[PDB]
RNA sequence: UCGUGCCUGGUGUCUUGG
């Protein structure tokens, strides 16, 4: 009976927003990057990203509640790099490489089949 | 209301296809028991639309 | 997958109670931690631990006195003065509701009314029950009183808080539910089923246990039970 | 400060798993991959069941639940078709649907496999997997049993039901020989060996790599039949990447307007 | 006009029963029936 | 009571497996070889059909009709 | 035509495993299913 | 009337009316009731009998064959 | 062109839950 439904975990409600970026203010340079809809698939290779970017002093990402379909990325950086850059950046060079895996993917699948 | 009592089936948004009859309703939302899951919902009755339940020829 | 040889006349195989399911032992993320159990959310989608819970109904009608008397019949909000907030139309003229209809809590399931205009003496749905009528039946008692049974199905997919056991006297609590996605791996993509917390087994020293997931995966493999 | 260059290897092709190795990506990135053909790759499924004559000795809903894990030949049409959600159509449309139906009635004497056979598609491409080995037993029926009903078929994921999932078995592997002790045996000679192993019969474990990063994912996608295990592949690396774009877009929304 | 049909449990013959009426088969004198199934609108989600 | 159309945990289809299955016992083989003769390779899927009871054959026997 | 099983089994490349299934192991016993003939 | 021309015994039927002739056998002291009886049962047996192995004649039957060799 | 609304069970015993 209480069960949520099962679309609840991607669809967006009406008046949630998709991501949410607070200023931390315990230290300067620090931002927090709230998800909704998302879980450990979307939140990991972000978090991966970011560090190994060297301009980067802390990147990570939390589940509150697995029964509450949110994610926050905290994010800081060098006082000369924003971390809404920062994160941006490890989408962007992310994106990036999933293309070109992708690309390359295709061209090895058409070598294997008859060559 | 009248539609109170009657198969409905969810039209719009999330729960589309999903039938069920309504248990109660409202100027703007009706209750609607799914057929299918243990559960009713509160929907806005305009992503409603009646089927209904006729045998028709009565002869 | 591991019997013993006296489960066999006990006709266990025939007619049998449990799944066997790739169990693992494991602290996983905590919500397994004290007698709870983490089950996979994409095996209970495929039917694993799905079940049906039939309830059943019986009413009869009877003589009650000599201006008294019981009767299936629809109420109507016109003669029948007594009378519930429900829905009673889900129910025809015959006033039993057909097999197949959907019910939910509270709902009207035997129409029933008795001469005073008449009251109402219906019969309802067990509160927060939920279920679909599976079938409806119509005979006649040892009075030969008109006799009803009708039966009810409420498919019972495992949720948080559900409770399972072993074969061996480990009890536990679904206490939360991972999507395949979500569960540990091994260096192929069997999943565990359930996750069992490790602290059950050694104050409680449930070794049969242990000797049956080692020879369950035996059997398996060796594809002999 | 950026992105890492990974390279692919395909191993294994059949028409029912795929066997590949990806070389220079993060670990995140090659789990990533693996929840994806899991739970976010699109398939098309039973996902609409309206049953008009049931007399089978199961229920109702058992029938309904053995049709939804039916899988259906999804490849040519999944990334055409509306989610239903998302369909402006009142009901269903064979632009976020395909339809199904099955009418089944025992006759003979003899019992009746209701089988996948029976399903018979609106859509000649989105059908169960019989084109090229029995078929999915439904129901058994007897001397008067018998079944009718109409059947929807909808696109959806594995994060909603099972029933989405495209995948038998994902096989991850990384670091087959215990390089970077990511485990730590308690006697590291009662393990038997990796399908990886670059590894002798004599020693147990590789000698321990200090400075070392995960590379060479091993994967093994079986596919359900529902797509080809190269599809789920491409279907899964698109994806990410559009959860990706999709993400960034809301991203660069938030920017702008603080 | 609609008389309520009822299924033999042992003839499994259908059976038209208005109010007022023994609960018999017309066929052979048994006394258990059966409602035969609704005519309203079953679906169900796959699910 | 009849057969799973999925191996729960890993999600393979054994649905259409167990006839055949039966077929395999027909003839002279052990269940190991029946299983790996239809290409189960995982442990998980090998129980299905090890551990199915076929109870769909005994509902049969309580005929409505004829 | 002139031709032997010996020669026959020269044209294919490579066709010529787990044995262990059909193994004694006194511990290990067949399955049982859902006849309709029994007591 | 309505029970006597329609062919009796399937499938449930046939049951209850092997228990009530072997009652109308027993209930006889005549050698000839009991003799009528017997050939009447015999013949109800067999056609019920064929009935049940020939619904049961597929899919039952497989399975039946692989029991048999099992155990 | 219409205006009515909380009915509604008591007693015993066995099974089972932490
Ligand atoms: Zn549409
Ligand atoms: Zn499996």
């Amino acid at each position: 009976m209480n069960a949520p439904p099962a679309f609840e975990s991607f669809l967006l409600f009406e008046g949630e927003k998709k991501i949410t970026i607070n200023k931390d203010t315990k230290v300067p340079n620090a931002c927090l990057f709230t998800i909704n809809k998302e879980d450990h698939t979307l939140g990991n290779i972000i978090k991966s990203q970011l560090l190994k970017d060297p301009q980067v002093l802390f990147a990570g990402y939390k589940v509150p509640h697995p029964l509450e379909h949110k994610i926050i990325i905290r994010v800081q950086t060098t006082p000369d790099y924003s971390p809404q850059e920062a994160f941006t950046n490890a989408i962007t060079d992310l994106i990036s490489e999933l293309s070109l895996l992708e690309e390359r993917f295709r061209v090895a699948i058409k070598d294997k089949q008859e060559g | 209301n009248e539609l109170i009592g009657q198969t409905v089936r969810i039209s719009q948004g999330p729960y589309k296809g999903y039938i069920g009859v309504v248990k109660d309703a409202t100027e703007s939302t009706a209750r609607v028991e799914l057929h299918s899951t243990c559960q009713t919902i509160s929907v806005d009755r305009q992503r409603l639309t009646t089927v209904g339940s006729r045998r028709p020829g009565g002869m | 997958l591991v019997t013993t040889r006296s489960m066999e006349y006990l006709r266990f195989r025939e007619l049998p109670a449990g799944i066997n399911s790739i169990v693992a032992i494991a602290s996983y993320t905590g919500y397994n931690q004290e007698d709870s159990v983490i089950m996979n959310r994409s095996a209970v989608d495929r039917g694993f631990f799905r079940s049906v819970f039939y309830r059943s109904y019986k009413e009869q009608e009877s003589k009650k006195g000599f201006d008294q008397e019981e009767v299936f019949e629809k109420p109507t909000r016109e003669t029948c003065q007594g009378m519930r907030h429900a829905i009673y139309d889900k129910l025809d003229d015959d006033g039993l509701i057909a097999p197949g209809v959907r019910v939910s809590g509270d709902d009207v399931i035997i129409g029933k009314t008795v001469t005073l205009t008449k009251r109402d003496c219906s019969t309802f749905l067990r509160t927060s029950e939920t279920g679909i009528v599976d079938q409806v039946m119509v005979t006649l008692n040892q009075e030969g009183y008109k006799f009803c049974k009708i039966r009810v199905r409420s498919v019972r997919i495992p949720q948080i808080g559900d409770k399972f056991a072993s074969r061996h006297g480990q009890k536990g609590t679904c206490g939360i539910q991972y999507r395949q996605e979500d569960m540990p791996f091994t260096c192929e993509g069997i999943t565990p089923d359930i996750i069992i917390n490790p602290h059950a087994i050694p104050s409680r020293m449930t070794i049969g246990h242990l000797i049956e997931c080692l020879q369950g995966k035996v059997s398996a493999n060796k594809g002999e039970i | 400060p950026y992105a890492n260059q990974p390279t692919v290897r395909i191993t294994e092709l059949t028409d029912e798993n795929v066997k590949f190795i990806i070389e220079n990506t993060d670990l995140a990135v090659a789990n990533s991959i693996r929840r994806v053909f899991i739970a976010e790759v699109p398939i098309i499924a039973i996902d609409w069941v309206q049953i008009d004559a049931n007399s089978s000795v199961l229920h109702d809903e058992f029938i309904a639940h053995r049709l939804g894990l039916i899988p259906l030949t999804s490849d040519d049409i999944v990334d055409k078709l509306q989610y239903s959600r998302d369909c402006t159509c009142e009901e269903f449309c064979p632009e976020c649907s395909v339809e199904f139906t099955l009418d089944v009635r025992c006759n003979e004497d003899q019992t009746r496999h209701v089988t996948s056979r029976d399903l018979i598609s609106n859509s000649p491409r989105v059908i169960p997997v019989t084109s090229r080995q029995d078929d999915i037993l439904i129901v058994k029926l007897r001397k008067g049993q018998e079944l009718r009903l109409r059947a929807y078929a909808k696109k959806g994921f594995g994060k909603e039901h099972a029933k989405w999932n495209p995948t038998a078995g994902v096989a991850f592997e990384y670091d087959p020989d215990n390089a970077l002790r990511h485990t730590v045996y308690p006697k590291p000679e009662e393990w038997p060996k990796s399908e990886y192993s670059e590894l002798d019969e004599d020693e147990s474990q590789a000698p321990y790599d200090p400075n070392g990063k995960p590379e060479r994912f091993y994967y093994n996608v079986e596919s359900c039949g529902s797509l080809r295990p190269e599809t789920i592949v491409l279907s899964a690396l698109s994806g990410l990447k559009k959860k990706l774009s999709d993400l960034q877009t809301q991203l660069s929304h938030e920017i702008q307007s603080d | 006009q609609q008389p309520m049909i009822y299924i033999c449990g042992e003839c499994h013959t259908e059976n038209e029963i208005k109010s007022r009426d023994p609960i018999r088969c017309r066929e052979c004198g048994y006394r258990i029936m059966y409602k035969k199934r609704t005519k309203r609108l079953v679906v169900f989600d796959a699910r | 009571m009849i057969i799973p159309v999925r191996c729960f945990t890993c999600g393979k289809i054994v649905g259409n497996k167990w006839e055949a299955y039966l077929g395999l016992l027909q003839a002279e083989y052990t269940e190991g070889d029946a299983l790996d003769a239809l290409g189960l390779k995982r442990y998980c899927c090998r129980r299905m059909l090890l551990a199915h009871v076929d109870l769909i054959e005994k509902l049969l026997n309580y005929a409505p009709l004829e | 035509v002139l031709l032997d099983p010996a020669d026959e089994k020269l044209l294919e490349e490579e066709i010529q495993r787990s044995q262990q299934h059909a193994k004694v192991v006194p511990w290990m016993r067949k399955t049982e299913y859902i006849s309709t003939e029994f007591n | 009337e309505k029970e006597r021309f329609r062919k009796a015994p399937p499938n449930y039927a046939m049951k209850k009316t092997q228990l009530l002739k072997e009652k109308a056998m027993a209930e006889d002291l005549g050698d000839q009731d009991k003799a009528k009886q017997i050939q009447d049962q015999l013949n109800e047996l067999e056609e019920r009998a064929e009935a049940l192995d020939r619904q049961r004649t597929k899919n039952i039957s497989a399975i039946s064959y692989i029991n048999q060799r099992n155990r």
